[PDB]
């Protein structure tokens, strides 16, 4: 049981760092760029319609 | 004819204009600046000014030429630099003493101070002629005459008088056409508008192989004679290196260079680098600059030359394809012409579509993409020609979701990839299967793979290993290398070696030379045999470090193979790639036992 | 080319799921580290 | 529409009259009688356009483009085989065999005429040299064998002469040892005793024998070797015994 | 009629309101060339017309306009098939005139018997993946969705290459009880892609039963958008006049959306969001208004439009607006095309609600949608198991997740992999789907009944 | 005439259309302050003019307008060095005289002094990664990329201070053949930021070798936008007149893009993406077009702009358009500056399309380009191995990731480590990069040639 816990501790320590490292930046940058493009893309039709 | 009523921004208003057409080229004011009629409302016509001017008074007269803006078609285009408005840059550089376009100038459409040798073809007195037939030829190159003397389109009749061989000028007439009386005389040079596409005899399928000269381009998805290709990417991907390497290493009869707005150093580096290099198609005495036409467009140049540069280059490429020679058009890039059209649409006050770009960009790009292609040459002789247009695209804000890249990638049939992470390793442009595809790769691999080549099996296995290399790198980065096997490490090393040897174009000792499909077939067969021997050798018991150290000088010799010149003992097979199969078999046999 | 519309609603659930899975993997790694320490002492004793 | 068909009919009539003015191709000229009938009499463009628009002449520009392209390829193949003479039955059978294919410029027959046109085009605008003389004699023997045997048969001599001409054209101005070794290897591989006799003139073989004698003459540093190598220079033909005796003397 | 001015493709003329809406007029230019145009909008003391072929060469006082006095109509007859015709008046399309014996409007003014008949017989183009996942019947609008970065012209060329060979198997399958007619409508596409489809149709041997329409990409958008109403009017006139099954393909919808976005630049109407006009649902519904069953059971009309997503999103105006008028949708796979499989598709968002009632008896089994629902749930479970197993590894995947992951790769590399000219019946596709579906046990499936699942597994 | 109204920085005045475009005009106010402007639009009974100085406080019937009758031109002279002033066309602070003897146009093409050939030289700036990993030369444009968290002003002032002292060591080392000139132009900057740059320039060098161009934050964007035309005209007239190398610092590009992108909504024109105007590519292209070699083969104009990201994202059109328009790309990383590296210039996203022309071949070795490309590929492989050391660390890392991590750590902590006033050379940087690249094995150095790699092995 000690060899199994010592074997699983490295995989949990690797997955805990990789899952926290690779998770946030792609969805954060893609969501911020998608909302940033969707804001001006939504406002441009209202500005052209008002003009 | 007309009078300027008001000037607001880059657009001017001219009243008393009832004979001006749509897109007609005229001169506004006393500066003689280039302009065109974009819209008209009643007696006052709106004329957009593309050249920079800060001395245009309100009330100056506008002189219309009476026809739309186009380019001249005749002998004298090769070995000379011209702008998008059909203006000579060498005469403005020698006379005005300025390399760039000054604020207000006026010159002819072509060089009228250089005589050419005009020779008569197979025509005679009393024979019928038509628009597109080879009425003669003009000696311009040492190998063959590139400027073919042809009649203008939409013209026919009988040849009443044929001029003899000798030296003459473009202004002097040497041909007379008799059709329903005295119609008019013909000269050595002819005019054609840039807003009207030239006609053709008949269209043909694009299934002929086009030797671009790039091992990475022809190795993954080689283009065909008469197709369309798009290449996206940010700044620093190697568009001028692929244009100069595709123009110099190309085997076509003519090269069409179209600059739609650059920094300025790339046009002088490509123009000075074009005649300083040696062509690999059996030519000398400036073979790259003699058969290549350079269109000089800067970033601060006029919008009429940048917007009409693709129409002038497509018209000159259509005239060179109609003359009977195969021409390859390399343009970089359409993002400056789309940004100039969006700037003209924003200054004109029209309704845009998205991000300031107009809705007519899809029809304008569809007209230029439809005007190019492979087909039969127009004329009584029925010659064979081709027009291969390769234009790269760029984003407007850093994203590839713009309408220019989406419309150019959607309307095109061949795509060229580009990796930002692979471009940092000096491998730009690097793409194998993830960012590029080709519909004509099956017919090109079937036609070129008939007698000499065996590219389809190594290209299919290399495309499968290149597609699995992304999942192996993502699984190795996400989970780790403990769950992966030796086959994923051997395929990852083979994908890095094939990507570094094929995607890499910049050397460390000198510039890369031309490489045919037979030279890249030995490297792809050596990489497929090394990956198959490495994967099959690990099944019977073998270490990965023993096989990777057992490779040794094969990776260093495979990297320096592109720097050497071709024809070192054979044209289809090389002696350097033959030792890698015996060394891989000896290392695979020694690694097993 | 990438999808612009309807991407933040799909990425928000993956961001919240990764944000919960990071804390769950951190707590499971902490409990596995404490049990590995206690088993490390009990194995020597 | 009608102007392209009238121009293709007049260009097909001018190419048909310039191809064979002796009236020997009755099979090729029989199918072109509808275009040669309007070309055999004086008529304007309005009469040909009005006669073609009223359903009295050929109006298929797509079929007339390929039919005029086949006659232009036959006239280019017949004109490219000069000064050698080709048979009329071989030209009619070659035009009938080429016309019966689904793709004219898809087989090796158009690639052989394009390679012969590029080989003659490369030597048509070049000065006299050893590679131009050997490539001119190989192009003359390839034109004589191509005119005598036709383009339908895939002989090994035509492919070897075309591969030697393309390999000689692929070289540069610094490979005269490889061009002389390719000429000696190509001349030694021929089964006949002389590869230029009866096809080219004696002055062209004497210029190549004087070029090989002048090339092998500066490498000899003896009076016996210079006299023995110089004794073979009194011939007006190129034989394998001259190169074999010159190789043993050097 | 003297034109006052011209702004872009639209021209403004000064005259009385004598002509009506959709009135054809002839524009006389000073360059010796006459062009035709249709009035898009009529007003009091002014008219706005759009040039069908080019806009270069329009003056103010040197040029003049004249009204033809007839509405825009295409002549359709029983001899249009077997040759190349055009409705724009061009001599490079094998004749500018068709010489038809009947005059019909392009908007269906005289008759429009559609939207009042349900489908009875099923249709199949020879694809086991397309017909197996979505039930296509006679008279249903099943659209094929494309994306930017994939060969949609090769898939449309394969769909046009499959036309003509499914007509002989449809007679033996009892799915078609009359003659088969093919209608080709091209507008906005390049001539290089249309030449490969015409060479593939001529090489396949089905050019005699099909009619080709050539629309260039350098003409106005009113002619390219007006060509699908003439092609659907000729297909509806041929299907209702002769009592035959008409199958029409419309490519591409992106060029029609760009032509509709470029239009209305001088009219009183304004475009909506994203540059496209707000009335695009009426223009897209006008082409689909001529599709469906015919009145009295006189043949049927089938329409398969080819649309390519420029942004690659499913929330665009073309796929979102076209999806409401159609039934379901078929989304292609961009990653499957790079692996070397065609035609790649995705069964996750692709679903048909009328696939059960659209299928008939004697040409298909009753258990087609039951295996399709379990195959779509197994594909979604394989995609979720691959996405969940991609991040963490082999820990969050279950026993059903590995079988769905292997069934997604085996089904994606077995059913999706097929030839471009090959054909197969519905029994062979159902037998291949039943054979490929036997990778999971019967104790972990709930999208099918136990009686039909126990008999065939 | 008289001003009809005022809305923002633009003043709408009613007058005749007799004045030409780009004519200088002066507004006379009752407060005793005269403001200069340029006529942007001319029409009948109305005109649109933009005032350079002042944004509010202009009466309609209480103010008057006067026509000067001269085009917009800035007087450039050879005595601009050693004089303090602001860029508005005249000295606003009452400093030195801006009067000169030559008149140059500011439209973008005064004489067309742009070079028509590829240049070949070695530009030294004191940075090892900027000189070796950038490949800069005479007449090459290189933009400095920074963020809101990192000190981009201190990095630009330190790069200008090192580049001002690194030029005399190269001129003594035979890297140039003319004098050096500096052009300092501030737009939208504070007095405390300009005082640190003036104190660093006075401490590192003198006050006569550079030009004084100050822009206040309380002024309009039209007055700050006029500074680049006078700085480019003074740098072009000074570089063309005396045949000296001119180095111009454009700070900041966010204020110049915020002026033309600022006034894009109050007019009748439609803007582009992100609220910017559609003519910003021609506005930045007009300043970027005046770069390269000068006439005579003894002159050159170097542009070293400083751009600050206002959102910290790559979706901005100013960084992509400025980096795509410029021949180089210099990116700054806040993670390298946070660890303690000075200057924190990242060489991973830095890539230029003119590395062959920027690399020198007559004043330096030919292996600088191959050593810079191999050092950049080894730096990217060390960055990917550093990301693999961040993900796994010691569970899946091989010997190649450890050697690439050690070479990336030694090269990152050795090559990117420097002070604030010391300078380096390409010969010492080649041996320093060869010493860090010497630790790599021969099997991993197959991208380089064996002759150059065997000499430094």
């Amino acid at each position: 049981a000690f060899i199994i816990l010592d074997e699983v501790i490295k995989v949990t320590n690797r997955r805990v760092n990789a899952i926290e490292h690779v998770i946030i930046p792609r969805t954060e940058n893609t969501i911020a760029y998608i909302n940033s493009e969707l804001d001006e893309l939504d406002r441009e039709e209202f500005y052209r319609l008002k003009k | 004819y007309g009078a300027i009523y008001s000037v607001s921004g880059p657009v001017v208003i001219a009243e008393n204009m009832i004979g001006c057409a749509m897109y007609e080229l005229v001169k506004v004011g006393h500066d003689n600046l280039v302009g065109e009629v974009i819209r008209i409302d009643g007696d006052k016509a709106t004329i957009q000014v593309y050249e920079e001017t800060a001395g245009l008074t309100v009330g100056d007269p506008v002189l219309r030429t009476g026809k739309p803006l186009s380019v001249e078609l005749g002998p004298g285009l090769m070995e000379t630099i011209y702008d998008g408005i059909q203006r000579p840059l060498k005469a403005i550089k020698e006379e005005s003493q300025s390399i760039y376009i000054p604020r207000g100038i006026d010159t002819p459409a072509l060089d009228r101070t250089i005589k050419w040798q005009f020779t008569p073809g197979k025509f005679q007195v009393g024979d019928h002629i038509s628009g597109g037939d080879i009425y003669g030829s003009v000696f311009e190159n040492s190998l063959i005459s590139s400027h073919k003397i042809l009649l203008p389109p939409r013209s026919r009749g009988t040849i009443t008088w044929i001029a003899p061989a000798g030296e003459y000028t473009l202004d002097e007439k040497i041909l007379e056409v008799e059709f329903d009386g005295k119609k008019s005389d013909f000269t050595l040079y002819h005019t054609w508008p840039v807003r009207v596409p030239r006609p053709v005899t008949e269209k043909l399928s694009a299934d002929y192989p086009l030797l671009t000269g790039q091992r990475v381009l022809d190795a993954l998805f080689p283009c065909v004679q008469g197709g369309t290709t798009c290449i996206p990417g940010a700044f620093g991907c190697g568009k001028t290196v692929i244009s100069q390497s595709l123009s110099k290493y190309s085997n076509s009869d003519a090269i069409i260079y179209v600059g739609c707005g650059e920094r300025g150093n790339e046009m002088a580096e490509v123009l000075m680098e074009f005649p300083e290099l040696y062509t690999e198609m059996s030519g000398t005495k400036e073979p790259i600059m003699k058969r290549t036409t350079l269109v000089a467009n800067t970033s601060n140049m006029p919008v009429a030359a940048r917007e009409a540069s693709i129409y002038t280059g497509i018209t000159l490429a259509e005239y060179f394809r109609d003359q009977g020679k195969n021409v390859s058009m390399i343009a970089d890039s359409s993002s400056r012409w789309a940004e100039a059209l969006r700037e003209i649409s924003g200054r004109l006050g029209e309704m845009p579509a998205d991000q300031g770009f107009p809705a007519y960009l899809g029809a304008k790009l569809a007209s230029f993409y439809e005007r190019a292609g492979k087909a039969v040459a127009l004329g009584s002789p029925d010659r064979t020609g081709s027009v291969s247009i390769v234009a790269a695209v760029s984003p407007a804000g850093g994203d590839f979701s713009d309408p220019v890249t989406t419309a150019t990638l959607g309307i095109t049939q061949v795509f060229w990839g580009l990796d930002k992470k692979l471009a940092q390793r000096k491998h730009f442009p690097s793409i194998n299967t993830s960012v590029s595809y080709s519909k004509y790769t099956n017919v090109l691999n079937k036609f070129y793979d008939s007698n000499y080549p065996e590219f389809p099996v190594l290209r299919d296995r290399m495309k499968e290993i290149l597609s699995n290399a992304e999942e192996l790198e993502q699984v190795v980065q996400l989970v780790g290398k403990s769950a992966l096997s030796d086959s994923d490490k051997i395929t990852l090393d083979v994908a890095t070696l094939i990507k570094e040897d094929f995607l890499q174009q910049n050397g460390y000792s000198t510039y890369d030379a031309f490489c045919p499909i037979w030279k890249t077939f030995d490297m792809m067969r050596a990489f497929i045999s090394y990956h198959d021997e490495a994967q099959k050798a690990v099944a019977n018991g073998a270490n990965w470090s023993k096989l990777a150290d057992s490779t040794g000088d094969v990776k260093h010799a495979v990297s320096s193979s592109k720097f050497f010149e071709p024809s070192r003992g054979e044209k289809e097979v090389h002696g350097e790639f033959e030792k890698l199969l015996s060394t891989m078999q000896e290392r695979f046999a020694e690694s097993t036992d | 080319v990438f999808p612009t519309r309807m991407t933040l609603g799909l990425m928000k659930t993956k961001l919240k799921g990764a944000n919960q899975g990071y804390s769950l993997l951190k707590r499971k790694s902490e409990a596995l580290t404490k049990r590995f320490r206690d088993i490390t002492k009990r194995i020597d004793d | 529409y009608h102007s392209q068909v009238v121009g293709k009919i007049g260009y097909i009539a001018r190419c048909m009259q310039t191809i064979d003015p002796e009236n020997n191709l009755k099979k090729i000229r029989e199918d072109y009688q509808d275009v040669l009938i309007w070309a055999e009499k004086n008529y304007r463009f309005e009469e040909i356009l009005e006669a073609s628009k009223s359903g009295k002449c050929p109006n298929d520009l797509d079929a007339l483009s390929r039919r005029s392209l086949i006659l232009l390829e036959l006239l280019r193949l017949v004109s490219s085989i000069s000064p050698f003479k080709m048979k009329l039955d071989l030209i009619e059978s070659q035009y009938e065999k080429m016309k019966q294919h689904v793709n004219l410029w898809k087989s090796d027959y158009h690639v052989k005429l394009n390679q012969l046109n590029q080989l003659t085009d490369y030597l048509k605008n070049a000065a006299p040299t050893p590679k131009n003389n050997f490539l001119r004699a190989m192009t003359s023997v390839l034109q004589m064998q191509i005119a005598q045997y036709g383009i339908t048969e895939d002989n090994e001599g035509i492919n070897q002469l075309f591969k030697l001409g393309l390999h000689l054209l692929a070289m540069a101005n610094e490979k005269i040892d490889e061009q002389y070794h390719l000429f000696k290897g190509y001349v030694k591989d021929q089964p006949e005793e002389s590869p230029f006799e009866g096809i080219l003139p004696a002055e062209d073989q004497k210029i190549l024998v004087k070029t090989m004698i002048d090339y092998a003459m500066p490498k000899l540093s003896s009076k016996v070797l210079q006299d023995k190598l110089s004794a073979l220079s009194s011939s007006d033909v190129l034989t394998k015994t001259l190169l074999d005796s010159i190789d043993r003397i050097v | 009629n003297t034109v006052s001015g011209v702004n872009g493709p639209l021209v403004i003329l000064e005259k009385v309101k004598f002509p009506r809406y959709n009135e054809i007029v002839n524009l006389t230019l000073p360059d010796g060339t006459v062009r035709q145009g249709q009035v898009l909008e009529i007003r009091g003391d002014r008219a706005i017309v759009q040039v069908f072929e080019g806009t270069s060469g329009i003056d103010v006082k040197k040029t003049t306009v004249e009204f033809t006095g007839e509405s825009l109509r295409i002549p359709v007859s029983e001899d249009m098939l077997g040759r190349i015709f055009d409705g724009s008046g061009r001599p490079i399309d094998n004749g500018p005139k068709v010489f038809a014996e009947d005059y019909l409007d392009i908007n269906g003014s005289p008759i429009n018997p559609y939207a009042r008949i349900y489908p009875e017989e099923m249709i199949s183009t020879g694809v086991s993946a397309i017909d197996t996942m979505n039930s296509i019947a006679r008279g249903q609008k099943i659209p094929i969705f494309s994306a930017s970065g994939l060969p949609h012209n090769e898939i449309a060329a394969q769909i046009c290459r499959q036309a003509g060979l499914v007509r002989p198997t449809k007679d033996v399958h009892d799915g078609h009880e009359e003659n088969f007619s093919i209608v080709f409508a091209a507008m906005g596409v390049n001539l290089e892609t249309a030449r490969f489809f015409k060479q593939d149709f001529e090489e396949n041997g089905s050019l005699e039963r099909t009619s080709l329409f050539l629309n260039l990409a350098n003409d106005p958008t009113i002619e390219r958008i007006i060509t699908p109403r003439l092609a659907l009017t000729t297909a509806e006139y041929l299907a209702y006049q002769t009592e035959r099954h008409v199958l029409t393909i419309l490519t591409d919808m992106s060029s029609y959306a760009d032509a509709l976005r470029e239009v209305s630049a001088a009219r009183e109407e304004v475009p909506g969001r994203r540059g496209y006009p707000g009335y695009m649902y009426t223009d897209l519904s006008t082409i689909y208004e001529r599709a469906g069953r015919v009145e009295g059971r006189n043949g049927s009309i089938t329409q398969i439009p080819i649309l390519t997503m420029p942004n690659d999103d499913i929330t665009h105006p073309i796929p979102d607006l076209t999806g409401y008028i159609t039934e379901g949708q078929i989304f292609v796979d961009r990653q499957l095309h790079n692996k070397g499989i065609y035609p790649p598709i995705n069964v996750l968002p692709s679903l048909s609600r009328l696939m059960k009632s659209a299928i008939g008896e004697g040409m298909t089994r009753k258990d087609h949608g039951d295996v399709s629902n379990q195959l779509y749930a197994k594909y979604a479970i394989g995609k979720d198991a691959a996405a969940m197993k991609a991040v963490v590894g082999e820990e969050a995947l279950s026993i059903e997740d590995k079988l769905s992951l292997e069934f997604l790769e085996k089904f994606e590399k077995t059913f999706i992999t097929q030839g471009a000219y090959e054909d197969r019946t519905v029994f062979e596709s159902l037998d291949q789907a039943w054979s490929l579906l036997r990778i999971y046990p019967k104790e972990m499936l709930n999208r099918i009944s136990p009686k039909i699942l126990d008999e065939f597994y």
